[PDB]
């Protein structure tokens, strides 16, 4: 028998089975470094949401960007109510960008052991609570 | 005396429409071994002879007792027992795995890609094979530590989430380290070759550094490291 | 029987067994050009050979120059001649071409200046035939080299087209009129039950140490290939004889490694003395196993205790250097810190004698052919071949030089796959076996899957472990030894009571562990009987009342004005035993030592002498 | 004897950190020559972004090429939609600099 083999006749005896998928999911216990890759993964894909709406809309609704600013401006621009639209904003971009640099620490080979990656998810964690409330007091 | 409550995983294939569930054994700790395969031999041999599981070497140096204890992948006989009476054990068998029975999983796709990568000494020139002893320098004996060392638990790839929505076509976490131990190998002449081997996006490229690996591995080892090191090669080698 | 579904397999070769003799016999033959099937109860990386620290010995001469016939002499020494001398030469003179065939095979040793195999020294080993001095010659891969050496086997082994029977629990051998068709075994992943046909059948299931209470060996170390054997008519040789490794953590009963002693370990009582220069001067603490454990053993006696409630000794690791504990024994440093709670650098790892090898085991052959004994002389059983610790050439003997196992493995698997390659060819007449055989080891496995009576399976086991451990420990005097056969033998009356409450087909470990239980009562019975009437202290088997070392000369005295000691007067024979299966009755036969060698211009014999370090 | 897949990775990694020194070029430099180098950058980054998202959960072969498809007709649509907004409108730069003091 060859090793392709093995693998073609592992899935035939257990699809057409009875046998169970042990949980995964359910039990495994949680840390940082897990919940960390989740967020990228989210904030990449809201992020990639947000510039294909930008664009998107750019060729299909009508009107220039001047035009669509005084829309928003038609209710009231509170000056802690639009800190929230202005941080919701950020706070995702700016998580991405910081772990994004973790990441390729990463791929560059460095900073791999356990205590060094709860270190430095921590640095990425901190760091964007800072940048988040730094750019929206611009 | 202290007893301690163990909730494991029960599943019987002979028996008709058996679902999935969990069962409650309690221990004495007095008379019982410091560790959880200690316990779980102890239901064995005396309160249910049921419990189906794979134990050997109760040593740390097999890797026949990996199952989930607590929500992570380590030996049985390695993890011991929270003296903690008030909580209550939580047994499963590896993640995401088909369950023969109880906490025995079906280890065959994992063996198998196991076999793929060809874990073994590979020259050009093998007709002088068994005569002489290859040279290698204390140097380039070093660069095997924390990966020979490898005992195939399947805890680390069966940790990984990458592993458990591909199992099929990515390789894992355990596998790829032992394509990377016998890359960097001073003996062996086919590390081209071993590196265009995983040239799809699902045998190497399908790991994210998620890092479930190295952090739940048993023996220490760095799985993950190795991989990202693998990367580094894929990028770098040339022809 | 109506209830199971039998698939019969037709191959060429048949090995059961995938620890090192296991798989290197089994590879070995598919190299050959063989039709091979490898039929073991535990994937081949679990082997124990994988819990091996140690090392494997080789004279290639790494450290110092270094010849194989000192090796020669440190082996048959050792075996307080019982060994037999043909079975040593050859192993000892494969020692360097089948090491170097390892590190060929991808093996990570450890590695010198030179860049060559590191060896180091070990128990019961000198240079110039025991005038030289200290010896190196052990081959390791740090402290995890059994791990490596099965990794590396098992690794090399897919590069050929051997059957792999993953997780099949081999029940009986195939037999019919003296000539051995193969196996009958039971698949664990879905209960059926297979027949799987050869030419020739390769038995390497390793020891039954699972017999004691406190052992080293894993919890599959039950013999079972030894049973399979003894339920054929078959004898087993030398089964009394049970190596009780010095230096085994008091705990959970795991091991320590004799490369401590070799490293530069100690050996402390309770003043804080070095007690093994008190015992033996010139080797030290670095002597055969048989030698150092009758020390440690007979210090507790003294009342010089070291536990908590004074039990076990100690192997001291104060003052070794830092960073030679990392390089050379890392293996230890974490399994020490586990079990007994230990850091190896500061403080001293508590230790036991304990059970560690079988060098007893199934009759074999230098070219490993298994061995009946008809008419007083040899005859060899066709188509049946035995390899490893389960087998039984006697390179051993009466007791097992530090770290020759691994060796014993590699050299004899490989001599099993060579012997097979020379009597016959691939695609060769493989012999047809009749359509009811080996129904009784059905019908045995059917009487236990359903067995209810008021005896459970783990307290019966508990019942034979205590019993050995008692009355067959490291001394022993025929008073205690008595009681223990009677005592055995009683408790093979009671696996007529015995209660199973697993009735699945699928994964059925209350079923295999009584199947377990069966080979380990067969293999009790034999050690225990043939201990008992073996009269004299030879090797491990030490007795008390009979303190003398008794062979067919007074060998402390000049050769000469002696008259020859008949056959059927001393004690320098193996230990032939037989168990009839329905009664438990043992009966012993005895048949000679081999003392000639393959070649006595090129290795010359080594007559016995005083056994003393 | 190709080797696409380890390309492609190199090709992630390196639209990874000129998307993560354009954005400080940006504040520094805002220009239309920075709006279309800033189109392209974020709209390739996050094509092959979700491409892995793609590969890691949708499983089939019926699926995954409607995927690769619908995922680059929005790629596409992305980056037009951008490059309409840098031409004839104020562009990427301006149009954040205009929308933050607000
Ligand atoms: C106990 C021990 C011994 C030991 C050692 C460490 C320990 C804990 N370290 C050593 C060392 O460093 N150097 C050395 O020279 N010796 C050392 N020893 C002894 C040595 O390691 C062992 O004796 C040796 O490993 C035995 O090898 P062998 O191949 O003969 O046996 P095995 O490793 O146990 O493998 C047996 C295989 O056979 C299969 N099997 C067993 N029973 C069945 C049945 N029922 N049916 C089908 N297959 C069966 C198993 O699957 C196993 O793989
Ligand atoms: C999700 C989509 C992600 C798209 C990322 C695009 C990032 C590019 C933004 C760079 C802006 C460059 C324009 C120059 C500029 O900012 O004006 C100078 C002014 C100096 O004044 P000053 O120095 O503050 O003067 C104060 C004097 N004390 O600076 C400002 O006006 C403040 C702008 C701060 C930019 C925040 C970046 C967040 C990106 C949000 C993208 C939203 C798109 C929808
Ligand atoms: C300049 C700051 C950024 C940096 C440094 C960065 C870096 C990275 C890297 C290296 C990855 C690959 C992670 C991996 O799978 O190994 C990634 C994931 C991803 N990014 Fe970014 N990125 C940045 C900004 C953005 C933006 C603006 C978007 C929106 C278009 C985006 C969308 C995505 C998506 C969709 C993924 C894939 C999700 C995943 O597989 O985890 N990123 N980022
Ligand atoms: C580890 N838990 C229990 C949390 C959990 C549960 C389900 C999916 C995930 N995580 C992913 O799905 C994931 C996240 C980032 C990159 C790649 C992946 C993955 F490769 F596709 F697997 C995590
Ligand atoms: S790398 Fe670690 S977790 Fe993975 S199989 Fe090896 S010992 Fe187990
Ligand atoms: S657990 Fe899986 S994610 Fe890659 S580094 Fe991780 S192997
Ligand atoms: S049984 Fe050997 S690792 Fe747990």
């Amino acid at each position: 028998t060859t090793a392709k083999e093995e693998m073609e006749r592992f899935w035939n005896k257990n699809l057409g089975s009875n046998r169970p998928l042990s949980p995964h999911i359910t039990i495994y216990r949680w840390s940082l470094p897990m919940a960390m890759s989740i967020c990228h993964r989210g904030t990449g894909i809201a992020l990639s949401a947000g510039v294909s709406l930008f664009g998107l809309s750019a060729l299909l609704l009508p009107g220039n960007f001047e035009s669509h600013l005084e829309l928003v401006k038609s209710l009231c621009l509170g000056p802690t109510l639009i800190y929230t639209a202005k941080f919701g904003i950020v706070f995702p971009l700016m998580y991405h960008t910081w772990n994004g640099i973790r990441h390729l620490i990463w791929d560059l080979g460095k900073g791999l052991t356990i205590p060094q990656l709860t270190q430095s998810g921590v640095v990425v964690l901190i760091l964007t609570v800072l940048s988040s409330v730094g750019l929206a007091a611009m | 005396p202290r007893i301690k409550k163990f909730a494991i995983y029960r599943w019987d294939p002979d028996k008709t429409g058996d679902k999935p569930h969990m069962q409650t054994y309690e221990i004495d700790l007095n008379n019982c071994g410091p560790m959880v395969l200690d316990a779980l031999i102890k239901i064995k041999n005396e309160i249910d002879s049921t419990l189906t599981f794979r134990r050997s070497c109760r040593e740390g140096i097999c890797g026949s007792c990996a199952m989930n204890i607590n929500g992570g992948n380590t030996l049985a006989c390695t993890r011991r027992i929270d003296t903690n009476l008030d909580k209550v054990s939580k047994i499963y068998p590896l993640p995401h795995m088909y369950v023969i029975k109880d906490l025995v999983p079906d280890l065959s796709n994992f063996y198998a890609q196991y076999k793929s990568i060809e874990p073994y000494l590979k020259k050009k020139d093998e007709s002088q094979e068994g005569k002489q002893q290859y040279l290698q320098s204390i140097e380039e004996r070093e660069k095997l530590d924390g990966l020979y060392e490898c005992i195939l638990c399947a805890c680390c790839s069966t940790s990984c989430p990458s592993y458990w929505w591909n199992g099929d076509k990515y390789l894992g976490p355990a596998v790829l380290m032992q394509a990377y131990r016998w890359m960097i190998d001073s003996r062996d002449d086919f590390t081209e070759e071993r590196l265009a081997k995983l040239q799809d996006p699902f045998s190497l490229y399908r790991c994210h550094t998620i890092m479930n690996c190295t952090g739940t591995c048993p023996k220490g080892l760095n799985p993950g490291k190795a991989i990202a090191e693998i990367k580094k090669m894929m990028a770098t080698y040339k022809e | 029987s109506t209830q199971y579904p039998v698939v019969d397999h037709e191959f060429d070769a048949v090995v059961v067994g995938a620890g090192g003799a296991g798989l290197r016999a089994a590879f070995g033959l598919s190299e050959a050009g063989f039709n091979t099937a490898c039929v073991t109860k535990l994937f081949p990386t679990r082997s124990h050979t994988v819990a091996a620290q140690g090392g494997i010995n080789a004279a290639l001469g790494n450290m110092e120059e270094d010849n194989w016939r000192w090796h020669f002499y440190d082996t048959v020494k050792g075996s307080d001649w019982l060994g037999d001398q043909d079975a040593i030469h050859y192993m000892t003179e494969q020692a360097p071409a089948s090491v170097v065939e390892l590190e060929n095979y991808g093996m990570p040793f450890s590695r010198t200046e030179d860049g060559k195999i590191y060896q180091r020294a070990f128990g019961g080993q000198s240079l110039k035939f025991g005038k030289g001095g200290q010896a190196h010659r052990c081959c390791c891969v740090a402290d995890r080299t059994g791990h490596s050496l099965l990794h590396t086997l098992y690794g090399r082994s897919l590069r050929y087209d051997t059957s792999y029977f993953v997780e099949y629990f081999a029940l009986d051998l195939l037999m019919e009129n003296g000539e051995c068709r193969g196996v009958i075994a039971l698949c664990i992943e879905d209960g059926s039950i297979h027949r799987i046909r050869a030419r020739n059948t390769v038995v390497a299931t390793g020891g039954y140490g699972r017999t004691y209470f406190s052992c080293t060996s894993a919890h599959t170390s039950t013999g079972d290939g030894t049973a399979m054997v003894t339920r054929a008519g078959l004898p087993c040789q030398d089964l009394e004889f049970v190596q009780f490794h010095p230096t085994g953590i008091y705990g959970a009963g795991c091991l320590i490694t004799e490369g401590c002693r070799g490293e530069g370990g100690i050996l402390i009582n309770s003043q804080g003395e070095r007690f093994m220069e008190r015992y033996a001067p010139v080797a030290k603490d670095l002597a055969s196993r048989d030698v150092v454990s009758r020390s440690m053993t007979l210090e507790i006696r003294e009342g010089r205790g070291c536990g908590p409630e004074k039990d076990h000794v100690y192997l001291q690791l104060h003052h070794l250097p830092p960073e030679q504990l990392a390089v050379r024994l890392p293996g230890i440093s974490e399994t020490a810190m586990i079990f007994a709670g230990v850091d190896v650098t500061k403080e001293p790892i508590p230790v036991l004698p304990t059970v560690h090898y079988n060098m007893g085991g199934i009759p074999t052959n230098y070219k490993g052919q298994v061995l009946r004994h008809v008419n007083g002389q040899d005859q060899v059983v066709p188509g049946l071949y035995a390899c490893g610790e389960a087998a039984c050439a006697s390179v051993h003997g009466a007791n097992r030089l530090g770290a020759n196992s691994l060796l014993d493995l590699v050299v004899f698997g490989r001599a099993c796959a060579l012997s097979i390659a020379e009597s016959c060819r691939p695609g060769d007449k493989v012999p047809s076996i009749k359509p009811n055989a080996g129904e009784e080891s059905v019908m045995n496995l059917d009487k236990l899957r359903f067995a209810n009576g008021t005896i459970r399976t783990s307290e019966l086991r508990l019942s034979m472990q205590k019993s050995m451990q008692s009355h067959a420990a490291v001394f022993r005097v025929g008073s205690v030894l008595q009681e223990g056969c009677e005592k055995i033998l009683r408790l093979y009356g009671d696996l007529q009571h015995l209660k199973t409450f697993d009735r699945g087909m699928v994964w059925n470990t209350d079923l295999v562990e009584t199947l377990e239980l069966q080979n380990l009562m067969l293999c009790a019975l034999q050690t225990i009987y043939g201990a008992e009437a073996r009269k004299e202290s030879r090797g491990a088997h030490a007795r008390e009342d009979f303190k003398e070392r008794v062979d067919e000369y007074d060998y402390s005295k000049p050769i000469q004005g002696q008259q020859k000691k008949p056959f059927q007067e001393h004690w320098r024979k193996h230990t032939l035993s037989y168990v009839d299966v329905k009664t438990g009755k043992v009966s012993l036969e005895y048949r000679p030592v081999i003392d000639k060698t393959l070649n006595e211009a090129d290795c010359a014999t080594v007559p016995p002498a005083i056994r003393s370090y | 004897s190709s080797k696409a897949a380890s390309l492609h990775w190199t090709g992630e990694r390196v639209v990874s950190v000129l998307l993560l020194g354009l954005l400080p070029a940006a504040y520094l430099n805002p220009c239309s020559a920075m709006d279309y180098s800033l189109a392209a950058a974020l709209t390739l980054h996050g094509h092959w972004g979700i491409g892995q998202v793609v590969t890691d959960y949708v499983r089939g072969d019926a699926l995954q090429k409607a995927a690769k498809a619908g995922l680059l007709a929005l790629s596409a649509f992305t980056f037009a939609g951008l490059c309409y907004f840098n031409y004839h409108d104020v562009g990427i730069c301006k149009a954040v600099a205009m929308l933050w003091k607000l």
